[PDB]
């Protein structure tokens, strides 16, 4: 596996999604992440490139299926 | 394996 990590570009567009979806990576992402990709992430930064374009995926599916309740 | 491919509650 590329163990590339995470671009600003990308860590940036998640960030825009997280803001706009009312969620955080520390209540979040990272606990989602760690149980998806079975290893210990403890700072947005640490993730890998591809692990990132797969969790930027993910957040454009909810961010584009309905709207944010109040 | 849960995977972000998965229809995940957020």
């Amino acid at each position: 596996r590329d163990i590339t990590p995470v671009n600003d570009e990308t860590m940036q567009e998640i960030n825009t999604l997280l803001i706009a979806l009312d969620k955080t990576w520390d209540d979040d992402l990272l606990p989602l992440c760690s149980q998806i990709f079975r290893r210990d992430i403890r700072a947005s930064s640490e993730l890998t490139q591809a692990e990132a374009v797969k969790a930027l995926g993910f957040l454009k599916q909810k961010a584009a299926e309905q709207k944010v309740a109040a | 394996w849960m995977d972000f491919d998965d229809d995940i509650p957020f």
